[PDB]
Parts: structure tokens; C-alpha cells; sequence
């Protein structure tokens, strides 16, 4: 078949990286649970960016909210591992 | 000593409410520190009594013997505006202070 045009395989990666995440922002809002309030007040908000930007399909979004769901995780994976 | 207090991160300014941030903490070795996190809005409703270390050597220099920027009308003088006594034993001696305080000016 005729190979992907330009931003049509870029647009998908881009939504690939968004998709892998989502799997585990259920885990990621669960294991905030027994964590202090903050990381359960900012995963919540950071959520539902990353929530509507795959569905909206905005570019601008889906990047944000990319990066600002990975900064989080990155707080919650040092919390787990400071906790113990 | 020399204790001071500044912040680990070297980016994020203004950091988000409820964000975890490094307070570095440099000081003397084996020593202890208090801490206390006061927002800025309750000096301004009142600033007054609040202790430095400025206010430390004026309360110990408030508690000083000595009365005099130096000199004295005598030897004994000297020693005793200074805050001193002296005896010897063939007789010279500082003269007698009895009052804790110190004399007052005319002003």
C-alpha cells in the first residue's frame, strides 16, 4: 500500500504515547490513595487533560498534557519509593 | 556560627501550592535548628516583637558592666569605667562600686 503521509504517522505516535499512559492513570489515581493530598489533587487535574486531549485529537493539548501526566507519574513514582 | 537558609532547587520559580521543594540548610557542624513557616500576611497585620540577632547583642550590651568609651581621670578610673578591679599589695586599689547599674549622663 501506499505508505503514511507526513503528519499522519506523527499525529498517531503522538497518540500512542497518550494511550500508554491512560492504561495506568487508574493505578496512578489508586496509588495516590494512600499518598498525601497534594499528588491526589494534582493527578485528578492532570487527568482529565490527558483525557480529553486523545479524544479532541489537538495537538497542542495532547502534547501538554502529555508531558504534564509523565511529571506527575514521576512525583508518585518518587513518593512510593521514599515512602517504602 | 553562621547559619543560613536557602533554597535547594535552582528552577521553578514560584513553585504550585502543595509542590515538593528542597530547603538546603547550611551550618555549623553538631549544632541544633528550630524552624518556623510564618506567611507574610500576619507581619502585616503586626510586625512587632519579632527576635533577630541584632536584638541579641543589644540585649548584651544593655547587660554590660562597663560604662565608659575608655580613658578615666586616674589609673583606678580607668579600671573602674572600664569595668575592672585592681589591688595591690602595697595599696593602690580601684575604687569602690557599689551600683550594678551604670551612672547616668546629664543629657
Amino acid at each position: 500500500t501506499s505508505l503514511p503521509t507526513s503528519n499522519e504517522y506523527q499525529n498517531e505516535k503522538l497518540a500512542n504515547e497518550l494511550k500508554s499512559l491512560l492504561d495506568e492513570l487508574n493505578v496512578n489515581e489508586l496509588a495516590t490513595g494512600s499518598l498525601n493530598t497534594y499528588y491526589k489533587r494534582t493527578i485528578k487535574i492532570s487527568g482529565q487533560k490527558a483525557m480529553y486531549a486523545l479524544k479532541s485529537k489537538d495537538f497542542k493539548k495532547m502534547s501538554e498534557a502529555k508531558y504534564q501526566l509523565q511529571k506527575i507519574y514521576n512525583e508518585i513514582d518518587e513518593a512510593l519509593k521514599s515512602k517504602y | 556560627g553562621s547559619l543560613v537558609v536557602k533554597s535547594g532547587q535552582s528552577e521553578d520559580r514560584q513553585p504550585v501550592p502543595g509542590q515538593q521543594m528542597t530547603l538546603k540548610i547550611e551550618g555549623d557542624h553538631g549544632a541544633r535548628v528550630v524552624l518556623v513557616a510564618v506567611d507574610k500576611g500576619v507581619f502585616v497585620l503586626n510586625k512587632k516583637n519579632k527576635l533577630t540577632q541584632s536584638k541579641i547583642w543589644d540585649v548584651v550590651e544593655k547587660a554590660d558592666i562597663g560604662c565608659t568609651p575608655g580613658s578615666g581621670k586616674d589609673y583606678a578610673g580607668v579600671f573602674s569605667d572600664a569595668g575592672l578591679t585592681f589591688t595591690s599589695s602595697s595599696g593602690q586599689q580601684t575604687a569602690q562600686r557599689a551600683e550594678l547599674q551604670c551612672p547616668q549622663p546629664a543629657a
